[PDB]
Order: C-alpha cells, then sequence, then structure tokens
C-alpha cells in the first residue's frame, strides 16, 4: 500500500547523503518510525548511529529516545506518560498520535491472549485509558465484568498445478 | 488341425482385417473364405476413425436377389457387449494399473 512506498522513500533518503549524516529532522522521522513497527533494534542501532554531537544538540532526538527506553523495557503505562512530556513537531504531529493508537492494540492483544483474569487497575494501565474503557469491554466488545472484585475477564477469539509441479519434480 | 487340439468347442467363424470401409479388396478375400463356412462373419478395426461409424465394425456377406451378375452385398451387423465376471474383472484390475509418458499426464 502506501505504506510500502513511504518506506521506500525513507530508504531513498537514508541511502544517498552529503556526508552519510541527513538533517535532524528526518533522522527524527525514521527513529519514529522504527518505535512504530516495533522495530526496536534497528531503533536503537540508529540511535547510537548519529553522532555525539548533534544527538546533544537537540533534544527532540532525546525525547524520541526516551520514549525508545520506555517502549525497550515493555513498560506499557509509562509510554503514554512519557509520549505526553514533550511536544513534537507539527509535519509530525497527527501521525505520532497514531503510533499511541498502535499501541493502544498492542495492549489489547497482551490483554486478550497470556491473561485469563486481569485486574482492573493493571488492566488500564496497560491500556492507558483511565476507567472508560473498561465499559468498552463490556458493551461493545462482548466480555462479561463483575463488581466488588475488579477482575476483569478476557475472552480468546491453483492448487492442481502444485501438485502437477510435485509429481513432475519427482517422476524426473 | 493344429487349434482343433487345444480349443474343442470351437470351429471357424469368420476372418478380420484393418482398414477402412468394405473394399473389394475386402469383398475378394470374402470369396474365397466363403467356400469353407456358409456364412462367414468380417470384423473391421478402424484405429482413425474421427466419422459417424463406429470404429469397429462387424459385416455379413448377403446375396442379393439382383438378376443377371449379382454382386453380393456387406450387411453391417451390431454386436453385444457380454462379458463374464471373471474376465470383467480382470480388464478392470489391467485398468485401474498404470505404466515415456508421464505419470501425472
Amino acid at each position: 500500500f502506501s505504506f510500502k512506498k513511504l518506506l521506500d522513500q525513507c530508504e531513498n533518503q537514508e541511502l544517498e547523503a552529503p556526508g552519510g549524516i541527513a538533517t535532524p529532522p528526518v533522522y527524527g522521522q525514521l527513529l519514529a518510525l522504527y518505535l512504530l513497527h516495533n522495530d526496536m533494534n534497528n531503533a536503537r542501532y540508529l540511535w547510537k548511529r548519529i553522532p555525539p554531537a548533534i544527538k546533544s544538540a537537540n533534544s527532540e532526538l532525546g525525547g524520541i529516545w526516551s520514549v525508545g527506553q520506555r517502549i525497550w523495557q515493555r513498560d506499557f503505562p509509562g509510554i503514554y506518560t512519557t509520549i505526553n512530556a514533550h511536544q513534537w513537531s507539527e509535519t509530525v504531529q497527527p501521525i505520532m498520535e497514531a503510533l499511541r493508537d498502535a499501541t493502544r492494540r498492542r495492549a489489547f492483544a497482551l490483554v486478550s491472549q497470556a491473561y485469563t483474569s486481569i485486574i482492573a487497575d493493571d488492566f488500564a494501565a496497560f491500556v492507558g485509558l483511565p476507567v472508560e474503557e473498561a465499559v468498552k469491554g463490556i458493551l461493545e466488545q462482548g466480555w462479561q465484568a463483575d463488581s466488588t472484585t475488579r477482575m476483569v475477564l478476557p475472552r480468546k477469539p491453483q492448487q492442481l498445478a502444485r501438485l502437477t509441479d510435485y509429481v513432475a519434480f519427482l517422476e524426473n | 488341425e493344429q487349434f482343433k487340439q487345444v480349443f474343442k468347442e470351437l470351429e471357424f467363424l469368420g476372418w478380420y482385417t484393418t482398414g477402412g470401409p468394405p473394399d473389394p479388396s475386402d469383398i475378394h478375400v470374402h470369396k474365397q473364405v466363403c467356400e469353407i463356412i456358409e456364412s462367414p462373419l468380417f470384423l473391421k478395426l478402424n484405429p482413425m476413425t474421427k466419422h459417424t461409424d463406429l470404429p469397429v465394425s462387424v459385416f455379413e456377406s448377403v446375396i442379393d436377389i439382383i438378376n443377371g451378375e449379382a454382386t453380393m452385398l456387406f450387411a453391417e451387423l451390431t454386436y453385444t457387449l457380454a462379458t463374464e465376471e471373471a474376465e470383467r474383472i480382470g480388464v478392470d484390475h489391467v485398468a485401474r494399473m498404470t505404466a515415456e509418458n508421464s505419470t501425472v499426464a
């Protein structure tokens, strides 16, 4: 889709540079994209790839890296707290919130799988939404919750040619 | 005389030839075969059939009543598909089995 072409554009931008170092905005955009796709190894390697002088010159790189450390340790509740600490540039204003949504979905998976019963406070910390998302669990999704115990209960959700190829390979 | 001592209840019935339609050569050969038995059969096998008539066919000589030089006609007769259980099972087995043609083909 368009995401593939956008990634191709970033690959082109990274491929050639005046001296192997690109502009700080595109470096921050690449680091944010690496954080978005959960490709954290390339994210940290890009972070150490940045020269120390330009790294210390701008604090936006520091904030992006702090978000990267927060997501590296899988500290879900603190990801939203850290992502809101700083203000991002305008050209990446709407997409970074989208990244938050992505993390949202990630947390949802980590609750739907690997949790038969989850404490309401821990569930709210993982998803980030304080109390209202719990409602979305029962009314919309279809779970069954109960009060006075705060125990959320997640619920776990062309060939003939191939065979001819196999026989042709095996017979010869 | 050689085969009569192996097949007791099997006597002469007719002659077979591979080819196209019944031609004057076929009737010429039948004119000699007919001196052995009263009505020899003819069994034509045509592997190159692309027409309405069946590739294999059975013919019988019919003495026409036309006056003068009466050339006997060759009338086609139908055949049945009678087969014993044992021989049918045998050909079924030989058809089930297979095998420079490709096996998948």
